[PDB]
């Protein structure tokens, strides 16, 4: 038992008999079931800015205000995602009225 | 993998322009050959960590796949997608297609020679059409050009100094003592990390775009080549009849064969 | 598209010809069960584009001409079920000097036996009626 | 149909946000100009005229870093929203055809 | 007038009678017109560094 | 072989035409009885 590195093989070659006056017809049939899996929703999330970087402190509460409004910017994007998830599942599972 | 029969009689239809050529050292057809010829500083990338990893599926394998698909379509119609392959003469296959459009099949049998000649001439035109204009394949050169430009922009932006005394850290290291240098190295590290962040974000977005395009191409291949689609202006322009795929560097080319009325005469009607 | 109706798009509701489907829930996801139909074992035959009887040609209304070696019949595309070539199965258009590869055989009108039986009854009535 | 378009204002909401959000984003950019970014004062000319030039280079570097970072953030946001709009437009074109 | 909180409704239940020998067929029809809105383009912009 | 079939006569559109033709032919035969 060991390991081998080789060249790919695309499958079993199988030609078909062709002629200008012959066809083939099936007489029997089969019924099958096939499964498919598709993601729909991702878990909502929310983050606090100040309490994460410098929670339970006071000097950071002064320092952060100098930099700008990043903490206000981030929550808008996260809120957009949170609403989008609900919209997605509503769209997928509400095709029926009664 | 299906293989075309050694004899090439299809009741007046000629397919030489798209099947693989056994004479050429490479196993590819003429249209693929022109496309391959159509599409086309490095030794700084490999000296700054930048690398390119070769693809798995080499293009000869892609050509083999396309040849298998083309042979299956030619000698089986479309039943080789739904299940077992069932052979059928080409003339009756075209008759079934014409019936699918909405025209009774006798019109094909009466005018077989005209349709065969039109088919051959139409395929003959496309070689010249590609060979004439050099901007047909812009959508393929675009991605390569943009990727190269972005990577070269990164390796160029490596040159800045980000406010330090010198642009190369070895100068600072060999010029000052450590505990003072530990201030200047920090700025370079921060700036270069920012550059990597931006580059990775751009690459992620571009990869998403390319994935969307690939999914569209997969749907087109499944619903045009393997069968016949009633969707208007999806498989070509006009009334759709059939399709042929061809390979190309980092791309795919579709030739839709379609049907369209030409001459019209008007009469008085009655509901 | 695959649940509230039946879709003709290939591979869009499972491999093979599409019949119907059922949905199922899953944690942050959907599982589709596609019920589909696939052709089983097959046998080959001898075909012919058209048939010519009275100098004119007949084309099948739906299906294809088939022949096991002795006679010709009409069949649906995806299920072998031979049938005697009657009038209703085919329609005529033009003579049989244009189609390449046409073959010869007879066509049997389904209503001709009715009128022939009526003619036979008429002959019997004439035979009976000659004597009085 | 007329009555609906004359009664339900929110029916055009899908065409309103694509405007409003846009403006909002751009407005934020301008407000980021008022930020200090860790320097003496946000006004460039003020520290330019109130200090000698062997150390003000540090202050200028602070301002440059902050403003380029904010503007890059805005560009990335616009890129993502443009990709989404592109997908929607492709769907609309298919539906039309 | 006040604000109220509740579990929202899933819709209106309407059972359908099913049998192995009966069918239902319409007799009248109606025409409907519906409206749908799709965004296409966003606002261009350009910045001078 | 089918499950759930029910009994009824299938009207044949050619049958009334042949009935009228047969009745007319028998009327003509009744006329021809005299000669
Ligand atoms: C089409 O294909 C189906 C599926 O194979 C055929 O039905 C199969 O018929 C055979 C022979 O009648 C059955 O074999 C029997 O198996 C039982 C044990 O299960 C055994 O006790 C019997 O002696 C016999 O060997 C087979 O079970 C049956 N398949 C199924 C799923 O029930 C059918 O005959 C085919 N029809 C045509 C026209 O090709
Ligand atoms: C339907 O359209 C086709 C395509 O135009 C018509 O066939 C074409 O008819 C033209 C003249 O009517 C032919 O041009 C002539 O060709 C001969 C050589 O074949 C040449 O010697 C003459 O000087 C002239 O160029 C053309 O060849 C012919 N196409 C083919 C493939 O034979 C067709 O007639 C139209 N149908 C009806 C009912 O009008
Ligand atoms: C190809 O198909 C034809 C048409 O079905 C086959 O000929 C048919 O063969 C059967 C069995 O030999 C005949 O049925 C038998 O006829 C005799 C008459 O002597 C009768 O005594 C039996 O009770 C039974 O009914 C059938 O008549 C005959 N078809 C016609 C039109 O005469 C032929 O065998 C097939 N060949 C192959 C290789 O599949
Ligand atoms: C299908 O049946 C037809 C009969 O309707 C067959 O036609 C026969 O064809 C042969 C040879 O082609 C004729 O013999 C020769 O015909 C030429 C004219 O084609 C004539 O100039 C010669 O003097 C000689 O008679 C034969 O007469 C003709 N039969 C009739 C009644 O016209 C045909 O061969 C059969 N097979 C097919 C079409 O594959
Ligand atoms: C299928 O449904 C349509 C829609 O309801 C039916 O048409 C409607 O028929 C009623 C009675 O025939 C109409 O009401 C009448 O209106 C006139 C004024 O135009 C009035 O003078 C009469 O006293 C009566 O109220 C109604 O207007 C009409 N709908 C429309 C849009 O004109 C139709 O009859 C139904 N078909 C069947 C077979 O039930
Ligand atoms: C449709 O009508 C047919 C007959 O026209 C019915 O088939 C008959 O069903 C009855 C049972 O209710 C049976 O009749 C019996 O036949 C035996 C001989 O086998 C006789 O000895 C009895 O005195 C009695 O007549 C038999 O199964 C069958 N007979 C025939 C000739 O077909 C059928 O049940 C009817 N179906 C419906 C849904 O109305
Ligand atoms: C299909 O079309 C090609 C293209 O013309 C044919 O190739 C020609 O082959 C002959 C020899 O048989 C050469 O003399 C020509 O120069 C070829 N044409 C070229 C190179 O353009 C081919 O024969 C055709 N096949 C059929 C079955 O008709
Ligand atoms: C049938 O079609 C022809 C054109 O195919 C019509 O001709 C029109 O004639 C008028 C008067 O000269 C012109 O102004 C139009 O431009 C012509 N039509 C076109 C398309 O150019 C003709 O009127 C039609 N007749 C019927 C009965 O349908
Ligand atoms: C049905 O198709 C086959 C082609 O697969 C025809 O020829 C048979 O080919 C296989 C393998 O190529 C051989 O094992 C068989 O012996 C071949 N058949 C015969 C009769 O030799 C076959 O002829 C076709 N059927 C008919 C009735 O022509
Ligand atoms: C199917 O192809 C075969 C083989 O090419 C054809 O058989 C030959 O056809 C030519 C011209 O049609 C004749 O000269 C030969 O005599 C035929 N061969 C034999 C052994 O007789 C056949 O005609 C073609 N059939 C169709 C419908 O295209
Ligand atoms: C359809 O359902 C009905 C009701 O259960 C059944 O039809 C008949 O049911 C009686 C018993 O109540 C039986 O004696 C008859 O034989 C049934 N008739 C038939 C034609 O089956 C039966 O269960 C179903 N009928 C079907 C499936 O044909």
């Amino acid at each position: 038992q060991s390991i081998i590195a080789y060249t790919m093989s695309l499958g079993a070659e199988n030609s078909v008999a062709y002629s200008n006056n012959s066809i083939a017809i099936p007489t029997n049939f089969t019924i099958s079931v096939t499964t498919e899996i598709l993601p729909v929703s991702m878990t909502k999330t929310s983050v606090d800015c100040t309490m994460y970087i410098c929670g339970d402190s006071t000097e950071c509460s002064n320092l952060l205000l100098q930099y700008g409004s990043f903490c206000t910017q981030l929550n808008r994007a996260l809120t957009g995602i949170a609403v989008e998830q609900d919209k997605n599942t509503q769209e997928v599972f509400a095709q029926v009225k009664q | 993998i299906y293989k075309t029969p050694p004899i090439k009689d299809f009741g007046g239809f000629n397919f030489s322009q798209i099947l693989p050529d056994p004479s050429k050292p490479s196993k590819r057809s003429p249209i693929e050959d022109l496309l391959f010829n159509k599409v086309t500083l490095i030794c700084a990338q490999k000296f700054n960590g930048l690398n390119v990893l070769p693809p798995l599926l080499t293009d000869e394998m892609i050509a083999q796949y396309t040849s298998a698909l083309l042979a299956g379509t030619i000698t089986s119609g479309w039943t080789f997608g739904a299940g077992p392959a069932l052979q059928i003469p080409f003339p009756m296959q075209m008759a079934y297609r014409f019936n699918g459009i909405g025209v009774t099949q006798n019109v094909l049998y009466e005018n077989q020679k005209l349709i065969a000649n039109q088919f051959n001439s139409a395929i003959g035109k496309i070689q010249d059409s590609l060979s004439s204009t050099p901007s047909a394949l812009g959508k393929l050169q675009d991605v390569v050009n943009q990727n190269a430009q972005a990577l070269n922009t990164l390796v160029k932006q490596l040159s800045s100094n980000f406010g330090a005394i010198s642009s190369v850290l070895n100068d600072i290291l060999s010029r000052l003592d450590p505990p003072e240098a530990e201030v200047q190295i920090d700025r370079l590290i921060t700036g270069r990390l920012q550059s990597l962040q931006t580059y990775v974000t751009q690459q992620l977005i571009r990869a998403a775009e390319i994935r969307a395009s690939a999914n569209l191409a997969a749907t087109k291949m499944s619903e045009c080549v393997l069968g016949q689609s009633k969707r208007v202006d999806f498989c070509g322009k006009g009334y759709h009849l059939m399709s042929f795929p061809q390979s190309a560097p980092h791309g795919v080319v579709f030739l839709h064969v379609t049907y369209v009325p030409a001459q019209e005469k008007n009469f008085t009607t009655a509901p | 598209e695959c649940v509230l109706g039946q879709s003709k798009r290939v591979d869009f509701c499972g491999k093979g010809y599409h019949l119907m489907s059922f949905p199922q829930s899953a944690p942050h996801g959907v599982v589709f069960l596609h019920v589909t139909y696939v052709p089983a074992q097959e046998k080959n035959f001898t075909t012919a584009p058209a048939i010519c009887h009275d100098g004119k040609a007949h084309f099948p209304r739906e299906g294809v001409f088939v022949s096991n070696g002795t006679h010709w019949f009409v069949t649906q595309r995806n299920f072998y079920e031979p049938q005697i070539i009657t009038t209703d199965n085919t329609f005529v258009s033009g003579n049989c000097d244009v189609v390449i590869g046409i073959v010869n055989n007879t066509v049997y009108d389904p209503l001709q036996p009715e009128l022939d039986s009526f003619k036979e009854e008429l002959d019997k009535y004439f035979k009976n009626h000659t004597s009085p």
